[PDB]
């Protein structure tokens, strides 16, 4: 029953995350004696948020709902890590490799595209004490980097950039440089997010677990020359431990 | 290369400077021959070079 | 300075295309009769009385 | 200028013995080069590895040196990296590795000489555009 | 204000020596021994609170540790430039010839 | 010629401030791009003070 490329390709099933039937509701017991680690951490995005600003300071500035414009393109997959049990008893993934970052651009109402760098690079996150057994109520809650969604080979539409390019506007030879500083000096960022993986399925057997996410980051700055937005991620995860 | 820039007569007689982002801003400024201070608030100057009454 | 969105919205047009509507609300579908759909229903209309003029 | 004997006079081995090369010779290596090397090393590059060239100030700082004739006829026969740390010709064409690489088949070592004679011979002729890429071009 | 980071690091040590946590690995064929093996030990086991932190890398023989004892003088630490980490730039960093 | 008049100030004792400070700004005013007639637009329309701005 096990797919193949020609089943697959071009039918979007290749940004799914694998699924664990309804009827694996079991428990995976963490020997604290034995180490683990992760064959593949996957996380299939459904809903992208984005806050809105409010030009008042106050009001309800609420995560309004967007429509995905860059296709099946979303999904980060084949994530690799050690799966430490600490004294306390509490599993910290520390996440080393794998395809852990994808661009995303999402549209809102008026159409803004807000371009993010999807992304759980270098993710630690760990669980409650005492979890003996992975359960259907295990939560690993951590932090991952969000590194710049451009890096710094990348020129502006005028040549500008940060490791390579222009450093002024060359097409306004003898403009005043101070208003258009924000646009000639590329900035690098480099920001942090929050991700809580909430397990609902266990496979007790094999050591799959499956759930859902919620992740919440800047989006793309533009290498500093407007203020990210704030985005919130949802959608389901697959894990598979190994024992290591 | 730790280039710096001094400037002798006009308005910035005397002064030198070392901060590699205004070094490099007068450089630029060199590159058109002697670097003049203007007015380009006055009439919306929009930093991009005219020909004179010769070249029309 | 909004003279005929008013007119639109007072009869039931709220939507656009692009997302939004004029309480503000998010994420609802005005189908093909968005602002936009009236204003292309109204220009395609105008077109075809302009053909029948000239055919009258 | 003329392709002198001063032009076509490289170094040998290490120590620092030369030989001066034939214009025949020089032409020959081209042509062989050509034949065989230059697919991925026109013009003193490497297409699939731009780090590394053939400029004589590269082979001189690889291990061993191979800004000799004999240190270029030795990589010929057992190719391996910069640091001469690994052995390489399951993906560098050699004479030990001709049966993958078939071009290096029937190679001489006159062969090898007049190849090894050419990247040597090449940036003295040619200045920073051998091993410049299309900077220089 | 705002500076580019990269212009600035031109500024330092980085602008003259190999510097073991910013630079680009192809830069260490300017030396002999160093490239490929002792290259890809060093960018990977970066960064080092000093030079001379490079000579206890798990693993070197005797031959790669007096290899690198001979280019200290060579060699820098300043601090990371995520910059000129991210995007797997120490490996490539998008310049062939 | 601004060079010329440098060197003469500099063979008589001048110093470096005091040979560029004897230049005339409207000698040094030529000395510049801005001023050259090949360096406008077809539609780069208006004064040359619309460009650089007004040289104060
Ligand atoms: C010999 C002719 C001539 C020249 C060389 C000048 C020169 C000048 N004028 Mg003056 N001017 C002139 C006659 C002239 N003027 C005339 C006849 C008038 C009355 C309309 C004016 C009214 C005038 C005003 C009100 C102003 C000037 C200004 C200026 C200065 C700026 C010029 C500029 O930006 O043009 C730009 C030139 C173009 C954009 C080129 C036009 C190209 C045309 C439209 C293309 C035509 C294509 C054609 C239709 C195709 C045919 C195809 C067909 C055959 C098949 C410059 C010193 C300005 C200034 O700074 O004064 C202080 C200013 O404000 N001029
Ligand atoms: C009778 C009715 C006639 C109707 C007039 C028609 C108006 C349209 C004419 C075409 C418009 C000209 C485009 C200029 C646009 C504009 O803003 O200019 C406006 C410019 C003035 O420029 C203005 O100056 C201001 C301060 O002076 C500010 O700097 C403004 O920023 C700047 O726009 O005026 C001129 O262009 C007028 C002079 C034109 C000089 C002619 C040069 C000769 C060209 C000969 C080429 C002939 C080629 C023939 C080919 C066949
Ligand atoms: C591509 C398919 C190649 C062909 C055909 C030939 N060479 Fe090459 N060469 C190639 C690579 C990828 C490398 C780098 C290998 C590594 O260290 O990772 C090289 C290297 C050399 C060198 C060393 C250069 C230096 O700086 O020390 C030399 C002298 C060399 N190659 C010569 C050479 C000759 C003479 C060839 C024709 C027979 C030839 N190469 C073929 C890629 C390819
Ligand atoms: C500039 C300006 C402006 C604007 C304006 C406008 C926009 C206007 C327009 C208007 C218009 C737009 C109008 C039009 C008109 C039209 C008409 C008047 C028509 C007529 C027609 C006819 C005559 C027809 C004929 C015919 C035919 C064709 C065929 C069939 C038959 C017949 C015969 C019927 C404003 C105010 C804002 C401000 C100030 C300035
Ligand atoms: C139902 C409906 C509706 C309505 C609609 C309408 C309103 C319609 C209209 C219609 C119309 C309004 C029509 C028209 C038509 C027309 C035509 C059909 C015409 C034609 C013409 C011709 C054919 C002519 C020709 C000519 C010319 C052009 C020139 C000269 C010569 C001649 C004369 C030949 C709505 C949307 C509300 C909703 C849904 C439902």
């Amino acid at each position: 029953q096990t797919l193949t490329y020609d089943d697959i390709v071009g039918t979007g099933l290749a940004n799914k995350c694998p699924t664990l039937d309804d009827t694996a509701r079991g428990a995976y017991p963490i020997d604290s004696s034995q180490t683990y680690r992760i064959a593949r951490l996957c996380l299939q995005p459904t809903t992208f948020l984005v806050k809105e600003e409010p030009k008042n300071k106050r009001q309800e500035a609420e995560f309004v709902p967007t429509k995905l414009v860059t296709r099946e393109t979303t999904s980060l997959d084949q994530i690799q890590g050690e799966l430490k049990v600490n004294s306390d008893g509490s599993l910290t993934f520390v996440e080393e490799d794998g395809i852990d970052f994808q661009p995303v651009t999402v549209q809102m109402a008026g159409g803004e595209r807000i371009p993010l760098l999807f992304t759980v690079k270098n993710l630690v996150a760990s669980t409650q004490p005492n979890v003996t057994s992975i359960t259907t109520s295990t939560d690993f809650k951590g932090e991952f980097n969000v590194p710049s969604y451009r890096t710094a080979n990348f020129l502006d539409p005028k040549g500008r950039g940060l490791a390579s390019g222009y450093d002024s506007a060359i097409a306004l030879p003898q403009a005043k440089e101070e208003e258009l500083a924000r646009a000639n000096v590329k900035r690098f960022s480099l920001t942090k997010g929050q991700i809580s993986l909430n397990v609902a399925k266990v496979d007790g057997r094999t050591g799959e677990i499956a759930g859902t996410f919620e992740s919440e980051q800047l989006s793309d700055d533009d290498m500093g020359a407007h203020e990210p937005h704030e985005v919130k991620i949802q959608g389901v995860f697959y894990a598979s431990i190994e024992p290591a | 290369q730790g280039v710096t820039v001094s400037f002798y007569g006009g308005e910035l007689n005397g002064q030198t400077f070392t901060d590699p982002p205004t070094v490099k801003s007068y450089a630029r400024k060199a590159i058109f021959g002697e670097i003049f201070e203007f007015d380009t608030e006055t009439l919306n100057s929009d930093g991009i070079f005219r020909t004179s009454p010769r070249g029309w | 300075g909004m003279f005929v969105l008013p007119f639109m919205a007072r009869l039931g047009v709220t939507g656009s295309w692009s997302g939004w509507s004029i309480t503000g609300e998010t994420g609802i579908d005005p189908g093909f009769w968005s602002f936009e759909g009236v204003a292309l229903a109204h220009i395609v209309l105008s077109g075809l009385l302009f053909l029948a003029a000239c055919w009258h | 200028a003329e392709l002198t004997p001063e032009v076509l006079t490289v170094p040998l081995n290490s120590e620092g013995k030369t030989i001066t090369l034939t214009e025949k010779q020089y032409l020959e290596g081209k042509r062989l080069f050509q034949y065989a090397c230059a697919s991925c090393h026109v013009g003193g590059i490497t297409k699939t590895n731009p780090s590394l060239d053939l400029r004589t100030e590269t082979l001189a700082l690889a291990t061993p040196p191979r800004d000799n004739i004999e240190g270029l006829v030795d990589y010929m026969k057992n190719p391996t990296t910069y640091d001469g740390e690994q052995e390489i010709a399951e993906v560098h064409p050699s004479l030990r590795s001709a049966d993958i690489f078939p071009k290096m088949r029937n190679l001489t070592e006159k062969d090898l000489v007049a190849i090894a004679g050419h990247i040597l011979v090449e940036p003295k002729i040619l200045g920073d555009k051998w091993g410049g890429g299309k900077v220089y071009y | 204000e705002l500076v580019n980071v990269v212009d600035e690091k031109l500024g330092t040590a980085y602008g003259e020596k190999i510097d073991l946590n910013n630079t680009n690995i192809a830069a260490f064929i300017q030396y002999r021994g160093l490239y490929p093996t002792l290259a890809k030990l060093i960018v990977k086991n970066a960064p080092y609170e000093s030079v001379e932190d490079v000579l206890n890398i798990p693993g070197l023989t005797e031959r790669q540790k007096q290899i690198l004892r001979e280019n200290l003088e060579h060699f820098t630490v300043t601090e990371v430039e995520t910059a000129l980490v991210e995007g797997g730039d120490r490996y490539n960093n998008g310049l062939y010839k | 010629e601004i060079n010329r008049r440098v060197q003469a100030s500099l063979a008589s004792g001048a110093t470096l401030e005091e040979a560029w400070s004897a230049i005339p700004e409207k000698l040094a005013f030529y000395d510049y791009i801005g001023n050259n007639p090949a360096k406008g637009g077809l539609f780069r329309t208006g004064p040359m003070n619309k460009g650089d701005g007004i040289a104060q």
